[PDB]
């Protein structure tokens, strides 16, 4: 689809068998979701944002469906103010910026 | 309010 | 043009008689630039994201050219770790997300 930016680019994704809402974020290297349980082992990691750094749990090789498109990759879980789909998964679904 | 979700790894 | 997301989507912008590299960020409501001494009146503001909030100065109706595309709007200036072009200006240049 083609998404304009007059509003936040939110979409529905399915992860761990559950549905959630997330923002397509070209300004994020990674995909970060708010606290939630996910199967598998996780390693502690730190990421930076506009206001500083936070600690997150890193889960690898996780299947994520974004608007019907399949992706399998790294998902970070932690105290982010919003669920964001970063470039690591945006590239998998073939997303590009156009103008 | 939270409105700028820049993000990056160390 | 069409910008792929294998790498951070950085582009050159012209603001206040200067050329700078800025990140096209669909995950940002506003445009935030690294500290710079711009003339004109401004208003104090707090913006947030991952990690917390930072204090910035808000300037209105500032002309900004992005990759040859002219735009004009609000620009926030403060201790951001990167120059960020948000949706307020992305809509003005007809930028869309496509997949």
């Amino acid at each position: 689809p083609q998404i304009t930016l007059w509003k936040r680019p939110l979409v529905t994704i399915r992860i761990g068998g559950q549905l959630k809402e997330a923002l397509l974020n070209t300004g994020a290297d990674d995909t970060v979701l708010e606290e939630m349980n996910l199967p598998g082992k996780w390693k502690p990691k730190m990421i930076g944002g506009i206001g500083g750094f936070i600690k997150v749990r890193q889960y690898d090789q996780i299947p994520v469906e974004i608007c019907g498109h399949k992706a399998i990759g790294t998902v970070l879980v932690g105290p982010t103010p919003a669920n964001i789909i970063g470039r690591n998964l945006l590239t998998q679904i073939g997303c590009t910026l156009n103008f | 309010r939270p409105g700028n979700f820049l993000q990056s790894r160390p």
